[PDB]
């Protein structure tokens, strides 16, 4: 999650058409949290959603 | 066909300042608010979700597909 | 073909009840999953499982 926010960051200070394919390798970070969720049978959209949620800086 | 283009050349000029006029409070056109509205509310799709991330970042990708469309027109 | 193994298991270790291991394990998963894996919790039911037989254990001791 935090890579995710790592590479925001990233991506709007790059410039051009890089900057979209910054996010959208953030958007292939995000799977992990995803699938273990599922895995553990509960939410995946809620628990990635806690994650971004703790957060003061990108570290 | 040139003065057709002059009338509505002319009339743009009439719509924006009687609006310009009924309300000084004024920003800039051009969508340029919406981008830094978009990445303004992705910092709260950073900052609040419970699951809500999906919808103001959903949100705030619509923002910006208007200086898209009008990049794209 | 594993409703043959889990035979096999009950055969090799005993012989007897293996017409009853089968009757048993049907049921477990027509009742239980299709009200919930059209919610989709697969660890749950497991977990679930897991205590339906320890229950089970202590409750052997209380009737025999």
């Amino acid at each position: 999650a935090a890579l995710s926010i790592y590479l925001e960051n990233y991506a709007t200070s790059m410039g051009s058409r890089e900057q979209l394919a910054i996010a959208e390798f953030a958007r292939s970070l995000l799977v992990i949290p995803n699938t273990l969720a599922v895995n553990a049978a509960q939410d995946s959209t809620d628990l990635v959603a806690k994650l971004r949620a703790f957060h003061n800086e990108a570290q | 066909q040139f003065m057709e283009e002059t009338e509505r050349s002319l009339h743009d000029a009439i719509m924006i300042v009687r609006r310009a006029i009924k309300n000084d409070s004024v920003v800039a056109g051009g969508g340029a608010i919406e981008m830094e509205l978009s990445k303004y509310l992705r910092d709260y799709s950073r900052t609040i979700p419970g699951k809500q991330q999906l919808l103001i970042g959903a949100y705030a990708k619509a923002l910006e597909i208007i200086p898209r469309q009008l990049c794209d027109n | 073909k594993s409703m043959i193994e889990i035979s096999r298991t009950q055969d090799e270790e005993v012989g007897d009840g293996t017409t009853s291991v089968i009757i048993l394990a049907g049921e477990m998963l027509s009742v239980a999953e299709h009200f919930l894996e059209q919610q989709m919790h697969p660890t749950v039911v497991i977990s679930a499982y897991r205590k339906a037989l320890d229950d089970m254990i202590s409750t052997l001791k209380k009737i025999s």
